[PDB]
């Protein structure tokens, strides 16, 4: 997903 | 009579060769350490990493050196720390807001120096002070  | 002492916050992450059974693309470690030459163990009681929902118990604590957090994941986020002292009067703590950021092309290897200033210590606190490198000013 890349950043949460 | 002025204490200075320095932190180093960092984390590294590397991006796996395999990904994990849930997806996980990464491995990191978040850490805080002092400089090279510098236990702060002598002031600091404990850290906490605020980690996010997902991952199991997320409240980390360290109490004793290193005081650092390894874990696998597919995603960067933001990340409250604490640095709780040894010191029985204010301040007792400081927190720093930390971005946990990925390479997704390969690793990371992140370093943030933060200088702590402490006012008129007493009389041991300014020894763990002293003693994990501190300087007066």
């Amino acid at each position: 997903a890349a950043r949460k | 009579c002025t204490v200075q002492v320095r932190l180093e916050l960092g984390h590294r992450a590397q991006l796996r060769k395999k990904p994990t059974t849930e997806g996980f693309t990464h491995d990191w470690m978040v850490f805080v350490r002092g400089p090279e030459q510098c236990d702060i163990q002598h002031f600091v009681e404990k850290v906490v990493f605020w980690l996010h929902d997902s991952f199991p118990k997320p409240r980390r604590v360290c109490k004793e050196p290193p005081y650092k957090v390894e874990e696998s994941g597919y995603a960067g986020f933001i990340m409250p720390i604490e640095v709780h002292f040894k010191n029985k009067e204010e301040p007792r703590k400081v927190c720093f807001t930390y971005d946990l950021f990925l390479n997704l092309e390969g690793k990371v290897n992140h370093l943030r120096c933060e200088k702590l200033t402490f006012n008129n210590p007493t009389t041991e606190f300014r020894y763990k002070l002293l003693r994990a490198g501190g300087v007066m000013v």
